[PDB]
């Protein structure tokens, strides 16, 4: 604090000034400035309201207040450098930066009279972090968890780059042609269709619009924003796809231009690989990091803080129950109501009248009968006074005071008072057409009365309130992040979405509330790319600086989502930990109490039994499941559909033969083998049966034992979610009711938003193409209903599920914000406070969703390690280091003989080589991401000069490597084979490009694959990669469940919706359909990824236009659709989500050894480098080496495994003889047992005489030795 | 003997013995196209038309 | 003037799919294999 050598205290009582409220005055000052940056209104083209002026005037005050304190802290502390001490703190640097920047902009502005320097004010809120010394700590734990993500960052960065370049070449400049009306410069497109590439002759799609021709001076698919013309745009589009928002759009445009036969590979691989795989890796590393951190807490002291105070509370309520009965314990009927209150009669008849008020609320729908309205009010009346009397009889029957005591009782007071308060209210005459409603729903609150009898709910609630209490400081930071970005938005995009079109952009940054909503939207990732496009167009378009705004959105999404990760991960980890910790604690509390009151027939079995029979049958399921998928949906009169029908009658004779032979030997899974066989012979309502004919791939779950056991595990995961799901389904229902009370009959509108009534929307109206008062067409007027509404409780609910999948929730949000009056069209921006409802729901759901997901994880853990125990003398770190020491092995370095070959071997193995090659591959990379569309002809030939010259260089390195490994050790390293592959292909590429011009866009992809070599040096990336790529192989059955999922669904899907016509502007078209098997599977992947599935669902409903090929009575073209699409889609979504979370958990767990390793103490990462130094003493393994090289082995070792940064003369000389080792002949001590006592020393270190006791333990808890420990015992 | 005398590597290597000759069936037979004007019916290939 | 292939496109499209996929599978059937444990290594002693 004190300088200890400053100037005197002539004024340096400034350190006296700064006591209690100056820390708060300044805090509220930094808060009011926040409230000021937000009331500002961004106006376009330089306009300005008189209030913004007032705000600028107040800005000077704010400035002078932040600028004097930045001098009154360089007074205290000390001289230039003692003020530096002030600057010693990182935070002050930011404070100084702020204020300084400020006055800077101010003075500049003044002199001029810059519009950018004003964007730096949105930094002041940050200052709100230096204050709250709590927010500081959270910001700290956020940066430490992010430290171990470095290896994943590299990976993701290189993935995008690789794909970006492949994208480049593959489709660079292929999206510049679109359909045009002949002669004009106008784009021809249907209604709800987006302009897309086209092609004149080729695999692409042709023009279909009348009087339309294929031109080619088109800027691109998204206003010239989404394409692969250069490395920048290529990169942007790739990232956009990786986020999974609008990826299919890009996939369809590339088809429409190149043909759909191949571009699918690229995209699916990306989404799959990049997206999902990367997600898994990130979720895993973070999970690991969190576990170690929690471990740091629980082993230090934090277990007894939550156990005592949960026990000292439950002992408090027991102490206060011994008081409150001792204080309580005039006529006879007041004791007969004491007998009844706690009985079991009254418990079963509070649930009777609560179930009459739940049914009424649910009953409330739009346009309900008159007897229904009457009946509902009637019941509420027959209930308000019934609620009056029990309360009346309760408070007067057992005492007026201890009625006050009940938590539940307090609410029973609130019901009838506000229950009868609305009786005269709605009668007064005020209210209005929106309050009389919000009042009505409240009746819903009565269900909470039942909670009193619901013991589970009471507790689980406290459990949920604890997790939301810990992450409190993280949550504040999230809001602080949101507000700041909302402000930055208001600054870069406020008042700029002023394009001269008639297209409405509801998601902008015109004011604070709207900007908040838009930020939240970009945060959920729903339609974020569309939001970005507007921002880009607000700066001219996709040009140099104009595009650089996209960096704002990237940052937003990425970072905000990282904070979300922390929140969710922290909640789960703390929550899961508490559940394991206190549920087990209440279990050790449990049965310790219950112990206290206690104290010819044989050869057909041979064939059936025989193994070959199975491999002869499981490739008749492989043929019969290809016959279900090869069927043609639209044309039943095809020769294909006939000649596949004979393949029907082939196999379902053979499975019959399997059936009858099975009931020759033997007398639940075999009632499924009976059913499949009968269905075909019957099928040769027929229609219903056919769907039930795809069940065949479900009869292969018994033949394989692997499949049988995993459907059992999945079915066991849906049994440990009871209290949480119950709370969650209660939430969904409640919100559905609130929605019906808020938006009932308000989701109706007219074609032209001029008519507000159904009476009004009659006749015809004009539409204007591209808002041209001169180009209009006539259209009929129609009163339309939104597909997802809140008319009844079954509707509002479907709506909420879709709003919960984040798919199309902004649309619903805006329709709601526009809601007017019942039976009246929308009023632009009518009530913006509905956004509140929408945001709260999303949040609450997110929370509860996470808990349910975590609980399922805990059950799985119990299925695995949680259920298991291992209390032997050796702990976790011993099993993963001693069992490795038993099962180790030597290597193969291949140091060859002779100077000529040996010297060559040396140059190539030298570091000058590693680095050089690396540098060259980096240059080749830079030269690849340099190609663009519309370069020069001198650029055109030096790209073939260079790609033949790089080939040369690389084919010249391989030569050296080969000469230095006699070809035996060259092709021995798995990376050298990859090198060889690349080289050869690269050369062929050149020769091709040559025999082309002397007289295949697959060979130019061999240049790019070189980058993978980089993965040959990166040892953290390579290692992490292997780790996971090794788990996805230990769990190949869960993946099989997913595959089987898509198969069954695709087949059922085709059958059910394979005839709908492929019309443009709809969701069922040439890119999305169930016409062929491959296409159906693509559609489902699109759905699993969540790409506008709800719109597909609606596209697959009843009244759909039939394919011309499909047959139908002349006058039944519109009968094709099925309302079964609701069960099909919702069910697929849920099951899919379930299986996916089950695959991530699996992998992560099976990898928790490396994840939660706390790389500090030990791992096999030391045990690897031992052998890589031992490889310099073994050419090939042989077991043992000389003893002269043993002391030179210990000099090479890291000191947590071997010996220190000291000199080896005292510790390393004495210990190597004194600690045990096997003594064979002079230069023979083995690999297999030197590594033992070298790691038996570092931990699990023992006294003498019990050298058999380490070998005693290495046979029981360890796997069978295999006879190798007989030198590892001695 | 473990990567060269396993059956799973010889089922595959005998499968290549099928594709070594079917790609030789194609590279001599010129029958993978039909010109059909309607006679001028021509059958294309690599070497002979 | 039309097109139809009968005898030697679907021959070579059965020798493409044979050689392209009997090559990648021979590759994964010929390498040492993933270790599956920390001690195991790709390309090692024996
Ligand atoms: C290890 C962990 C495991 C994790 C498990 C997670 C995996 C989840 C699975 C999702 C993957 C999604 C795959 C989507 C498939 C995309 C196919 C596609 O869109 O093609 C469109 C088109 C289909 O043509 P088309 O029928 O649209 O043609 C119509 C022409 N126009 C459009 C002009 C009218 O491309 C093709 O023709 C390629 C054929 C598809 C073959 C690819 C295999 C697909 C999957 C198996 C079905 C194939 C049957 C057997 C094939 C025999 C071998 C060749
Ligand atoms: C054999 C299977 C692959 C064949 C690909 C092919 O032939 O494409 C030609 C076609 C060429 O299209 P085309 O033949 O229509 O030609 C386009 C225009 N002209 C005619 C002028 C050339 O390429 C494609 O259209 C799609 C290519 C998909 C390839 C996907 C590779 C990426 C997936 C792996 C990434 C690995 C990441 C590792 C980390
Ligand atoms: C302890 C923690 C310490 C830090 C706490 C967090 C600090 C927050 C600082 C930012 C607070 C700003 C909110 C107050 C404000 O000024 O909001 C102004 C905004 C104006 O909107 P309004 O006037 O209603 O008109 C809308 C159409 N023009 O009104 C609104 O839009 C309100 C929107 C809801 C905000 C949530
Ligand atoms: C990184 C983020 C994005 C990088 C920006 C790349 C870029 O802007 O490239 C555009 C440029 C196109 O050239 P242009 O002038 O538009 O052609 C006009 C002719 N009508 O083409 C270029 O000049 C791009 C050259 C640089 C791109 C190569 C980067 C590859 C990096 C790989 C790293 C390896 C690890
Ligand atoms: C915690 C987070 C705290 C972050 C707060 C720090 C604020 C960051 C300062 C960003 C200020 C950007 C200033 C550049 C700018 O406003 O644009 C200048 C230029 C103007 O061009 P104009 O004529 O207005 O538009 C037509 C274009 N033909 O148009 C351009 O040149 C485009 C440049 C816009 C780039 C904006 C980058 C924002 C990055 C957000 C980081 C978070
Ligand atoms: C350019 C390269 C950017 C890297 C992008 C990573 C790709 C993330 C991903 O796999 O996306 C999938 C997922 C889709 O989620 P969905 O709900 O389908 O939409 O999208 C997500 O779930 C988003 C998860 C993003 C988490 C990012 C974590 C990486 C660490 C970033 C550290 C930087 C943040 C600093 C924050 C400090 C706070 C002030
Ligand atoms: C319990 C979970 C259910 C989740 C909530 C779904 C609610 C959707 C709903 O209520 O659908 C009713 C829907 C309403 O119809 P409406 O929008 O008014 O349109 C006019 C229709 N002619 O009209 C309908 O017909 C929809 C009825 C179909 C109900 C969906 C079927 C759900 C199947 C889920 C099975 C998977 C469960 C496995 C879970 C694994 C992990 C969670
Ligand atoms: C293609 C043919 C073969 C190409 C693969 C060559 C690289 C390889 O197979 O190595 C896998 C490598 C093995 O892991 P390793 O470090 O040996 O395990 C020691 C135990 N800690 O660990 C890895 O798996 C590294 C990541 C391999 C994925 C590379 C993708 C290649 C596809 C192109
Ligand atoms: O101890 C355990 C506490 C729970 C925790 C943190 C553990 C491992 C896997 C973790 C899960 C990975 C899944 O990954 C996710 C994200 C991706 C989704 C496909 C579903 O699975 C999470 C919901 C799931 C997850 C984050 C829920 C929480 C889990 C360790
Ligand atoms: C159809 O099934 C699925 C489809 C897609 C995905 C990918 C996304 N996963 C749901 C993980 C998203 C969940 C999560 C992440 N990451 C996330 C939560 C909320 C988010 O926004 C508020 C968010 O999306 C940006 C991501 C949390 C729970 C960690 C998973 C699926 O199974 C869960
Ligand atoms: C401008 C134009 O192409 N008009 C055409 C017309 O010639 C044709 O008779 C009809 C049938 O396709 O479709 C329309
Ligand atoms: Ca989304
Ligand atoms: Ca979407």
């Amino acid at each position: 604090f004190c300088l200890t050598l400053q100037n005197p205290l002539r004024k340096a009582c400034i350190s006296i000034v700064e006591w209690k409220p100056f820390e708060t005055i300044i805090l509220l000052t930094i808060f009011a400035n926040c409230v000021a940056l937000a009331v500002y209104l961004p106006m376009p083209e330089d306009d300005n309201n008189s209030l913004n002026l007032g705000l600028e005037k107040l800005e000077y005050f704010f400035l002078t207040v932040f600028s004097i304190e930045a001098a009154m802290k360089i007074i205290a502390y000390g001289f230039l450098f003692h003020q530096d001490a002030y600057l010693r703190s990182g935070w002050n640097v930011l404070d100084f930066i702020i204020v300084f920047l400020g006055v800077f902009t101010a003075i500049l502005e003044q002199v001029n009279v810059v519009k950018a320097l004003r964007a730096f004010r949105v930094l002041r809120p940050l200052r709100l972090v230096s204050g709250v010394p709590s927010l500081q700590v959270v910001l700290n734990s956020i940066f430490k968890a992010m430290l171990p993500l470095f290896h994943i960052a590299l990976l993701v960065l290189f993935m995008v780059i690789i794909y970006a370049i492949i994208g480049l070449e593959l489709f660079k400049g292929k999206m510049h042609k679109t359909c045009y009306y002949i002669g004009t410069d106008i784009v021809a497109t249907v209604e709800n269709e987006k302009p897309s590439p086209c092609a004149r002759t080729g695999s692409g799609r042709p023009c279909t619009i009348n009087g339309s021709e294929c031109r080619g001076g088109w800027p691109g698919p998204n206003h010239g924003i989404t394409h692969f013309d250069n490395f920048g745009f290529s990169m942007l589009t790739v990232y956009q796809c990786i986020t999974m928002e609008g990826w299919t759009d890009v996939l369809y445009w590339v088809n429409d231009a190149i043909g759909n036969e191949w571009p699918w590979i690229y995209f699916v691989t990306l989404i799959l690989l990049g997206s999902f795989f990367i997600l898994n890796l990130v979720l895993g590393v973070l999970s690991g990091e969190f576990t170690k951190e929690r471990e740091k807490a629980k082993s230090r002291g934090t277990f007894q803080k939550l156990r005592e105070k949960q026990q000292l509370e439950e002992d408090l309520r027991g102490y206060m129950s011994w008081i409150t009965q001792g204080e309580v314990m005039n006529r006879v009927f007041r004791w007969k109501c004491h007998d009844l209150v706690k009985s079991r009669v009254f418990y079963w008849l509070v649930i009777l009248i609560v179930a009459l008020n739940t049914l009424s609320i649910a009953s409330e729908h739009h346009n309900q009968p008159l007897w229904l309205t009457h009946l509902q009010d009637i019941a509420n009346r027959v209930l308000l006074s019934l609620f009056t009397i029990e309360m009346l009889l309760k408070m007067y029957g057992l005492g007026l005071r201890q009625y006050f005591m009940s938590i539940f009782n307090r609410f029973d007071c609130f019901v009838v008072c506000s229950g009868i308060l609305e009786l005269l209210l709605v009668e007064s005459g005020a209210m209005t057409p929106l309050g009389i409603s919000v009042l009505r729903c409240i009746r819903l609150l009565r269900l909470f009365k039942i909670t009193k009898y619901w013991t589970s709910l009471s507790n689980l609630v406290a459990s949920l309130l604890n997790s939301i209490r810990s992450i409190a400081s993280l949550l504040l930071l999230l809001f602080l992040f949101i507000i700041i970005f909302a402000l930055l938005g208001m600054q870069l995009f406020g008042g700029r979405y002023d394009f001269e079109d008639t297209e409405v952009r509801r998601s902008n940054f015109d004011n604070f509330p709207q900007a908040l909503i838009s930020v939240f939207q970009v945060l959920t990732g729903e339609d974020w790319n569309s939001v970005m496009y507007n921002g880009i167009m607000a700066y001219g378009g996709p040009s140099y600086p104009g595009v650089l705004v996209c960096i704002y959105f990237i940052i937003l999404f990425v970072c905000g989502n990282y904070i979300l990760l922390n929140v969710f991960l922290a909640i789960a980890v703390d929550n899961l930990a508490e559940a394991e910790s206190l549920t087990s604690a209440q279990k050790a509390k449990a049965e310790e109490r219950k112990r206290r009151k206690m104290s010819v027939r044989v050869l057909c079995h041979r064939i059936v039994n025989a193994t070959w029979f199975t491999n002869f049958i499981l490739l008749f399921i492989l043929l019969s499941s290809a016959a279900l998928a090869a069927e043609d949906p639209i044309r039943a009169e095809s020769v294909r559909n006939q000649i596949l029908g004979y393949f029907d009658i082939a196999f379902t004779s053979v499975f019959t033969v399997e059936i009858v032979l099975k009931m020759t030997t033997y007398g639940y899974f075999n009632i499924l083998d009976l059913l499949v066989v009968a269905v075909s012979l019957i099928s040769m309502v027929v229609k219903i049966l056919r769907v039930l004919r795809v069940l065949r791939p479900l009869r292969a779950i018994n033949r394989a034992k692997g499949l049988k056991h995993v459907v059992q595990c999945v079915f066991v995961a849906i049994r440990t979610i009871g209290n949480i799901v119950l709370v969650t389904t209660l939430l969904q229902f409640m919100f559905a009711c609130i929605g019906v009370q808020l938006f009932k009959g308000k989701f109706f509108s007219c074609n032209d938003l001029s008519k507000m009534t159904e009476e009004e929307c009659r006749g015809y109206y004009y539409v204007y193409k591209d808002g041209d008062p001169t180009q209009m067409e006539l259209r009929p007027r129609q009163w339309i209903h939104n597909d997802f509404h809140f008319d009844n409780v079954l509707s509002a609910m479907m709506s909420l599920f879709t709003v919960s999948t984040f798919e199309g929730w902004p649309q619903l949000l805006y329709r709601a914000i526009d809601s007017n009056e019942e039976d009246m069209g929308p009023v632009y921006n009518n009530r913006v406070e509905m956004a509140i409802f929408f945001i709260i729901y999303i949040i609450l759901i997110a929370f509860f969703m996470m808990n349910i997901f975590v609980g399922f994880v805990i059950v799985t853990f119990q299925e695995q390690g949680e259920t298991e125990y291992k209390n032997c003398e050796l702990d976790k770190n011993q099993r993963q280091c001693v069992q490795y020491a038993l099962k180790a092995r030597p290597l193969r370095c291949y140091i060859p003989k002779n100077p000529y070959q040996y010297q060559v071997w040396y140059v190539v193995t030298s570091s000058y080589f590693e680095y050089l090659m690396f540098a060259l591959i980096m240059l080749n990379t830079i030269c690849l991401g340099m190609q663009h569309y519309h370069q020069s002809e001198e650029m055109n030939h030096i790209s073939d000069i260079l790609n033949v010259a790089f080939t040369i260089i690389f084919t010249l390195e391989m030569i050296l490597k080969l000469l230095a490994f006699k070809a035996r050790g060259y092709f021995g390293d798995p990376w050298n084979v990859f090198d060889f592959l690349i080289v050869i292909g690269s050369i062929i590429d050149v020769i091709l490009s040559e025999i082309d011009t002397f007289l295949s866009a697959f060979f130019r992809l061999f240049r790019v694959m070189r980058l993978i070599k980089l993965l040959s040096r990166a040892e953290g990336v390579r290692t992490l990669l292997w780790t996971f790529i090794k788990s996805f192989q230990a769990l190949p059955y869960v993946a099989l469940l997913i595959v089987m999922l898509f198969f069954i669904y695709a087949v059922i899907g085709m059958q059910m919706f394979g005839k709908i016509a492929l019309v443009d502007g709809t969701q069922i078209n040439r890119n999305n359909n169930f016409q062929t098997f491959p296409q159906a599977v693509l559609l489902l992947f699109r759905c699993a990824t969540g790409e506008a599935w709800q719109e597909i669902l609606l596209a697959c409903s009843y009244g759909k236009l039939c394919d011309p090929e499909s047959d139908y009575a002349p006058g039944e073209e519109y009968t094709c659709g099925t309302n079964f699409a609701y069960y099909y889609f919702i069910s697929f979504y849920m099951l899919c989500a379930f299986l996916i979370i089950n695959l991530f958990v699996a992998v992560i767990m099976d990898n928790f050894d490396y994840l939660t390793r706390d790389w500090s103490i030990l791992g096999p990462h030391h045990l690897d480098e031992f052998k890589a130094i031992w490889a310099e003493y073994d050419p090939e393994a042989k077991g043992r080496i000389k003893h002269l090289d043993v002391v030179t082995l210990l000099r090479r070792i890291q000191p947590p495994l071997g010996f220190g940064k000291f000199c080896p003369h005292r510790v390393a000389c004495k210990r190597l003889v004194g600690m045990n080792m096997p003594l064979n002949s002079d230069g023979t001590v083995t690999f297999n047992a030197t590594l033992f006592a070298l790691v038996r020393t570092a931990l699990k270190i023992k006294t003498e005489g019990n050298f058999e006791q380490a070998n005693e333990e290495l046979r029981a808890i360890i796997k069978k030795i295999w006879k190798r420990t007989s030198m590892k015992l001695l | 003997m473990s990567p060269t005398e396993a059956p799973k590597v010889r089922v595959t290597l005998f499968c290549i013995l099928v594709g070594i000759v079917l790609a030789m069936t194609a590279v001599v037979s010129d029958h993978w196209a039909v010109l059909s004007p309607h006679c001028e019916a021509a059958h294309f290939g690599l070497w002979r038309i | 003037i039309e097109y139809y292939y009968s005898w030697s496109f679907a021959c070579a499209c059965a020798a493409f799919v044979l050689l392209f996929l009997g090559g990648i599978s021979l590759l994964l059937f010929s390498l040492p294999r993933m270790p599956q444990n920390p001690w195991e290594s790709c390309m090692d002693a024996e």
